[PDB]
Formats: structure tokens, C-alpha cells, sequence
RNA sequence: UUGAGCCUUGAUGUGUAGGAUAGGUGGGAGGCUUUGAAGUGUGGACGCCAGUCUGCAUGGAGCCGACCUUGAAAUACCACCCUUUAAUGUUUGAUGUUCUAACGUUGACCCGUAAUCCGGGUUGCGGACAGUGUCUGGUGGGUAGUUUGACUGGGGCGGUC
RNA sequence: GUUUAUUAAAAACACAGCACUGUGCAAACACGAAAGUGGACGUAUACGGUGUGACGCCUGCCCGGUGCCGGAAGGUUAAU
């Protein structure tokens, strides 16, 4: 499901307000890309499906870091 | 991203600076094949403690792989007993395991590769001498005296 | 440097010649490129003018004595309107029209003082110094400044004849000193 | 066609173009194709040459 | 910008007009002009005299590099044909050899056919 | 590598009375060239082939000014530059060159596995394109919601408000 | 041949034939927020769309309008 494994993020409901002003159900998808990423503590490639803010968190808290808080709720990988 | 690089790296690193580098770089090539790093503070302090150390220490310490040579002038002079021939020439002669073997022997302590005498100090008798090596541009000279006892 | 370079003059035979062209904004919308009633400048420059003036057979003996050396009589209106080659200059003001004597067929003549009650009063100075600059092509500003016997002493025409910048029009950029003359060329910013 | 000439003179000397193509059968390949016309052209071509 | 000083002069020369092409010893072009571009249109430039001046304003262009001595290589019948390999003597070029490249079918396409006037 | 800004550096002007292919005002009655010139001879070259500029060069030592005219006077010298053009950069991309490592594979192979899915792996071809997210201009009866007045010798047409 | 099951069987629809137009294959097209499918285990002598309607003899003139295709110099023009 177009769900970020980091984040959370999924897609969300607003309008379209047209210039009249009229609103229409739209969605607002994420940025979500699957990425193979290195992990040297497992000598292997996980890939996962994450949203570009995704990526950004792994960049910073880092990868084994990020993997431990899906291992933490059983999401796998 | 700011990383922090390990070998020398080309047109950018060399070998442990605080460069910048776009991420699609850093994730997807440098940092998986380990030639950086993220700058993540933690490390660039783990790198300070990496900026004292073997640098400013082990430097005073080939200061002494320099210094040992401190005491090749201060004597510069060992004798071998090699005798004489038919006119005061050499019925030993002397090399680098006589040179740095009869030299360590004393106070003067060289690894017996760290004494560099050119096809001469033995071939004849008397005052020779030879090229003193502890360091790589520190060597230093001495005097050698093959006695005809 | 960040004022001018008045050392920056440094083979003719004086360099009087440094003329002051300051850029000035183009013309979008509606403005002009209007120089005052002779510009003199805080530096007395030392320059014993030649005031030709539309005067009277009266304000020949001291409208001649304050940065001149003579004036036009009553009679020499057009007794001498005859010749192209035998003919700052004046013209007073109020209700004193100059159509009759200096409008036919190409010079630059304008102002030079309005005075019925003195023709050389203790304190009127400000014409035996410089001349004025107006339009041109694309632009306007020239003139001239300093000399040879000058230095930062005539750089008192740059805090006081680039702060001679008008309102200008909308849309345009009027900033850009440039002097110097028979001798080599250049400036800074302004 | 060619002529390759050497030391001492200017002119032309390219008679020879008159001795084989030009209008010989530049003028001829030029216009109309012709057909059976050059069988009645080269007809009186003949008569002609007997005298 | 460059030099050569062994060239060739290419002149096409058509019943219509005559253009004439200075290039090199490989046949890439140095300079040219016609005599249709110099002045003089319709029965005008069907003339040798456009074709002479042709090889003049050619010549002021080609000189441009150099040029000492050219091959002279003729193409078609038309006025100019020869009388714009004089402006080329004159003007100041030695002058190698000249050659006749006017093509002849060995009897390939049907020609035109018309021209009842 | 190339289209635009912008900053220096060089060009060039056939309205008429004339010593003559006057760019506008401004300094402006001596600068200049032996820091090696005028004018011949070509070179690259702009172009209404009218002619000009110049690095090189043969060269070897003076030209000028209100001069009277012209609505405006000097190739006497210098400027901020307009007509339009040209050459390096600074910067911004954009177009164009390669790489592989993201990413694509609806090529081949290995394993899980007696499996035309899938995952992992190897290899080949691609390759920062493609594609997707957000934002944005265009297109959009395909779909949607609606509007499309009243008076009137019925309504409509005409007319009227 | 088909059709208005139940007031219309027809000249209406289809038809072989013809033409135009799209499609290089992960085809175009179509069902699908997607994955997965059909097209097709086909590959331009194939597949989709559109009009015409065996066959004979033939199918002229008009590109202003609307539609479609191509074009880029200038003009105008979004977020930024
Ligand atoms: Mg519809
Ligand atoms: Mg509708
Ligand atoms: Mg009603
Ligand atoms: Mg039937
Ligand atoms: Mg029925
Ligand atoms: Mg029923
Ligand atoms: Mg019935
Ligand atoms: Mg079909
Ligand atoms: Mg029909």
C-alpha cells in the first residue's frame, strides 16, 4: 500500500478548490520510491519502500538506526 | 550533506576532511563502498580526539627515530680489530652487520639495516667512513677506524 | 578606491581637463536631464570667467567687477547682428524675453543673475566657478573639474557634484562617476 | 578535357574542347529526347554527304 | 584565418548563369560568387562579362587564404565558360592546368521534352 | 559547447553653401610619433564592392586651429557613449560528450522449489534518462452539477421591460 | 444473414470489398487508483479506430471556416 515504512506517511484526503471555488475529493499521494540500501551491520541490501522524507530521516538517523524501529514494531524487512 | 571522508578520494576528499557532497553521492556510492561518512557530530568530535593524537605525538617520536643520531656525532668513532697485509691494508674489512653489529653493541643501538657503507670502511686499514639511516631523510655520519691489532 | 582617486591624474600641459560625466537614468515614463543655473561647485577653481551679458548702457561700470570682464551695451543689441563671424553668457529674468537678438539659426546661453538693485552686491557668489552640462545623446553630465594643481582638495566635486543627483522617472539607474581627460581615463563607484 | 601545360605562355591554348564535347553533345543531350526524327535527321544528314 | 596557396577553381557554367567556386586540394570550398549575385538579372547576368566579374569579386575572397597557384576545372557550355578563366589569369594566379568536367550520359534519363517557341 | 543578461576593451557615420564619406553634446588654442610616423605593397576582414581599420612590413621625420563659409568645426588630442557590430571572462542554465552506483528491464541464468507467481543472487542491455510524488500552464461533453427571465387576448415568432 | 421478446422485419443493422487513419511490440487500444489482464502465446501480408458497402463504369473543383498534422524566428505566457 502506498505507505513510507519509515514514517508512516499514506495518502490523505483535501479538495481541489477550482477558481470559483469549488471543492472536489482529491488525494495527496506520498513520494514513495522502494530503494536499495546498503546495510554494512547485516553484510546484505534491504529494500525498502519509503517516501523521499524517508530517505532523509535514514540519511540522518541512519539506516541501522531506522531498521531497529521497524524491528521494534515487527514491521519487516 | 556535510560527511566526513576516509581515503583520499578524488576530485573532492583527502583522507579524512569535512567536505560537502550531494546525497545522491554520499548514499549510493561513497559511504556503502566506506570512503565517507555522515557528519553526524557524534563522529566529527570522534574525529578531534582523531586530531591529536597520532599526529602531534608519534612525530615527536620519529623526533627520537632522529635524535638517536644525536648520538652518532657524539662519539664517531668505533674501532674494528681488522689487521694489515703486506702495507697497512685491511686483512678484514667491515660492512653493514660488522658497521651496525659493532655498533649496536654499546651505547649506540641501530637496526644492523641502518648502516650504509659504500663499497668501502673495509677493503684497507685505518679511517674510513659510512651513511647512518633511522630515518628516512635523518641518517647522520661517523668515523670508522679499522685497528690492525 | 572607495571615493575617487584624485592622484589618479598622474604629459600634456595642465589637466584641467578631467570632465565630470556621472551617469544618469534613461527616460522611462517622464523626466529630463536638467543642469541649474551654472553648477558651481564647493571649489573655487580659480577661473576668471568670460560673462557676456544682455545689460544696459548703466551696469557698465560694476556688473564687470564679480567674475567677468565685460558686458553688452543697449546699442550692441543688433548694431552688431550683422555677422556670423564678428557675432557664461546672461539673460535677466522676470518679464526680460531673448528672442529678438540670441534665438536664430545654436549655442549654450541661459542664466547668469537677475539684478536691479546691485550689478555686483557684497554677497552673491557662485558664477566665476563653473559652467553647466545638459543633455546630450543617451545621456548628459558633461563638464569639467579640478586641474593639475589640485588633489584630494578637488575631490570636494565628488561629495558635492555627484550629490547634484535629481529625481529620476521609473525604472532606470542613474550611478556612474567617470572623470579624467588628456591624459588617460577611469573611476570608481558612486 | 585536360590540358596540363607548363613553363612560358598565359593563353588558353584549349582548342581542344571543340574536338569532342561541349555543345557536341551538350547542345544534343540537352532538349527533346528525339526518338525515330534522328532516324529522318541523320537521313538528310547522308543526303547531304554524297555531294 | 588559415592558408593554403594550392587551390582549385570550380566554375558551373549554364546558359542561365555561371558560379564560380574556389576550394582546395581536397575539394573543400574556400570562397565563391556568381554572377547572378554580383548585380546584372535576366538576359543581364547571361552574359561573359557577368562571368568575369564573377571570377573577380571571387578572387577578392579566396585570396582570403593565400592562394599562389589553382586547377581550373570547367563545367557546362554557357557564356563565361572560358572567358572567366581569363579573369583568373589576370588577377593574379598562376594557373596549373585546366580540365573540361561538363558530365555526359552514356544515354541515362529521357530529357526534357518541350520548347515550342 | 552554446542562447541571454552584465563588466572592461576596439569599431564606425557618402542632409546642402565647403580646404571633405561633419554621430550628439563637453574639456579644448597644442597633443603627438624616435615608447621608431605619414604613404606606398600585401596579409585577416566588415560590406548599400562606396571604402575604410589594422598586427606585420617597404618605410625614415612633421601634420595643424577661429581659419571666410555651415542651423552645429575638426582625423588637433580625449571622454561618458548613441547607430550597430565584434572578441576573452563572470555568472545562469540549456543543449551536446562519457562513466556507473541510484533507478528501469515484459533478455539469459542460479537458488529457495519437481513453481511461466514472487523473493534473493549472478550476468547482459539500459541508465541518471525513463518513470513516479508535489506544484504548475495547456488540453479536456469523456464524466459531472447546473443555468438557459418575465409580459403576451393560449404558447411561439415579432415587440416590450 | 440481423433487428425493435409484447403495435415497425424494413429501404434500417451486418456483410464480403474499398479507403483513410493510428500502431516497432512493455504496440496502439481497452478492463483496471494498482497489481494483474485482454490485444496475442499475434509482430505491419499484423493489430486498433473511422467512414464506405458485391460487382461494372467512375469518383471533378474548394484548405476561407471548423477539425487534424508540421514549423519555429519573433510576440505573449505558469509555478518558481
Ligand atoms: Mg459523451
Ligand atoms: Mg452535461
Ligand atoms: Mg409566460
Ligand atoms: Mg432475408
Ligand atoms: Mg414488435
Ligand atoms: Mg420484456
Ligand atoms: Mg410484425
Ligand atoms: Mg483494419
Ligand atoms: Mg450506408
Amino acid at each position: 500500500s502506498r505507505v513510507c515504512q519509515v514514517t508512516g506517511k499514506r495518502p490523505v484526503t483535501g479538495n481541489n478548490r477550482s477558481h470559483a471555488l469549488n471543492a472536489t475529493k482529491r488525494r495527496f499521494l506520498p513520494n514513495l520510491h522502494s530503494h536499495r540500501f546498503w546495510v554494512e551491520s547485516e553484510k546484505r541490501f534491504v529494500t525498502l519502500r519509503v517516501s523521499a522524507k524517508g530517505m532523509r530521516v535514514i540519511d540522518k538517523k541512519g539506516i541501522d538506526t531506522v531498521l531497529a524501529e521497524l524491528r521494534a514494531r515487527g514491521e519487516k524487512y | 550533506m556535510q560527511v566526513i571522508l576516509l581515503d583520499k578520494v578524488a576530485n573532492l576528499g583527502s583522507l579524512g576532511d569535512q567536505v560537502n557532497v550531494k546525497a545522491g553521492y554520499a548514499r549510493n556510492f561513497l559511504v556503502p563502498q566506506g570512503k565517507a561518512v555522515p557528519a553526524t557530530k557524534k563522529n566529527i568530535e570522534f574525529f578531534e580526539a582523531r586530531r591529536a593524537e597520532l599526529e602531534a605525538k608519534l612525530a615527536e617520536v620519529l623526533a627520537a627515530a632522529n635524535a638517536r643520531a644525536e648520538k652518532i656525532n657524539a662519539l664517531e668513532t668505533v674501532t674494528i680489530a681488522s689487521k694489515a697485509g703486506d702495507e697497512g691494508k685491511l686483512f678484514g674489512s667491515i660492512g653493514t652487520r660488522d658497521i651496525a653489529d659493532a655498533v649496536t653493541a654499546a651505547g649506540v643501538e641501530v637496526a644492523k639495516s641502518e648502516v650504509r657503507l659504500p663499497n668501502g670502511v673495509l677493503r684497507t686499514t685505518g679511517e674510513h667512513e659510512v651513511s647512518f639511516q633511522v630515518h628516512s631523510e635523518v641518517f647522520a655520519k661517523v668515523i670508522v677506524n679499522v685497528v690492525a691489532e | 578606491k572607495v571615493y575617487t582617486i584624485d592622484e589618479a591624474a598622474r604629459t600634456a600641459k595642465f589637466d584641467e581637463t578631467v570632465e565630470v560625466h556621472a551617469k544618469l537614468g534613461i527616460d522611462p515614463r517622464r523626466s529630463d536631464q536638467n543642469v541649474r543655473g551654472t553648477v558651481s561647485l564647493p571649489h573655487g577653481l580659480g577661473k576668471q570667467v568670460r560673462v557676456l551679458a544682455i545689460a544696459k548702457g548703466e551696469k557698465i561700470k560694476e556688473a564687470e567687477e564679480a567674475g567677468a570682464d565685460y558686458v553688452g551695451g543697449e546699442e550692441i543689441i543688433q548694431k552688431i547682428l550683422d555677422g556670423w563671424m564678428d557675432f557664461v553668457m546672461g539673460a535677466v529674468g522676470s518679464k526680460l524675453g531673448r528672442i529678438l537678438g540670441p534665438r536664430g539659426l545654436n549655442p549654450k546661453a541661459g542664466t547668469v543673475g537677475f539684478n536691479i538693485g546691485e550689478i555686483i552686491r557684497e554677497i552673491k557668489a557662485g558664477r566665476i566657478e563653473f559652467r553647466n552640462d545638459k543633455t546630450g545623446a543617451i545621456h548628459a553630465p558633461v563638464g569639467k573639474a579640478s586641474f593639475p594643481p589640485e588633489k584630494l582638495a578637488d575631490n570636494i566635486r565628488a561629495f558635492i557634484r555627484a550629490l547634484e543627483a535629481h529625481k529620476p522617472e521609473g525604472a532606470k539607474g542613474t550611478f556612474l562617476r567617470s572623470v579624467y581627460v588628456t591624459t588617460t581615463m577611469g573611476p570608481s563607484v558612486r | 578535357i585536360k590540358v596540363r601545360e607548363n613553363e612560358p605562355f598565359d593563353v588558353a591554348l584549349r582548342r581542344f574542347k571543340r574536338s569532342c564535347e561541349k555543345a557536341g553533345v551538350l547542345a544534343e543531350v540537352r532538349r527533346r529526347e528525339f526518338y525515330e526524327k534522328p532516324t529522318t535527321e541523320r537521313k538528310r544528314a547522308k543526303a547531304s554527304a554524297v555531294k | 584565418r588559415k592558408q593554403v596557396s594550392d587551390g582549385v577553381a570550380h566554375i558551373h557554367a549554364s546558359f542561365n548563369n555561371t558560379i564560380v567556386t574556389i576550394t582546395d586540394r581536397q575539394g573543400n570550398a574556400l570562397g565563391w560568387a556568381t554572377a547572378g549575385g554580383s548585380g546584372f538579372r535576366g538576359s543581364r547576368k547571361s552574359t561573359p562579362f557577368a562571368a568575369q566579374v564573377a571570377a573577380e569579386r571571387c578572387a577578392d575572397a579566396v585570396k582570403e587564404y593565400g592562394i599562389k597557384n589553382l586547377e581550373v576545372m570547367v563545367k557546362g557550355p554557357g557564356p563565361g565558360r572560358e572567358s572567366t578563366i581569363r579573369a583568373l589569369n589576370a588577377a593574379g594566379f598562376r594557373i596549373t592546368n585546366i580540365t573540361d568536367v561538363t558530365p555526359i550520359p552514356h544515354n541515362g534519363c529521357r530529357p526534357p521534352k518541350k520548347r515550342r517557341v
